[PDB]
């Protein structure tokens, strides 16, 4: 009984990492993307 | 203009403004200046965020 229960228990949890995953999360208060704005001859980027 | 607009999740717009408004300058007329390429030109930029 106990050859037959040890090797059920070992030879049965072997028979069974991390997968991947794309998620979206939407902004409600900000924008993404950078901002330009100019100075009269110079261009200033925000990130 | 250039706008951007989107909406917040109370229903408010929130907007990303760039604004010119822009006109042409006149000097004398009777002086030599008003036939060469002199457009005095007067402009107003604007640019925030607004919502």
């Amino acid at each position: 009984y106990v050859d037959m229960v040890v090797n059920a228990a070992t030879m049965m949890d072997k028979q069974n990492l991390g997968r991947q995953k794309i998620g979206v999360m939407r902004l409600n208060n900000t924008f993404v993307g950078d901002r330009t704005y100019n100075l009269r001859d110079q261009k200033m980027v925000i990130p | 203009i250039r706008v951007l607009p989107r909406f917040s999740a109370d229903g408010q717009i929130e907007m990303s403004l760039d604004i010119e408004d822009g006109n042409d300058k006149t000097p004398q007329s009777d002086t030599t200046t008003s036939v060469d390429a002199l457009p005095e030109v007067g402009r107003t930029l604007i640019s925030t965020i607004a919502r």
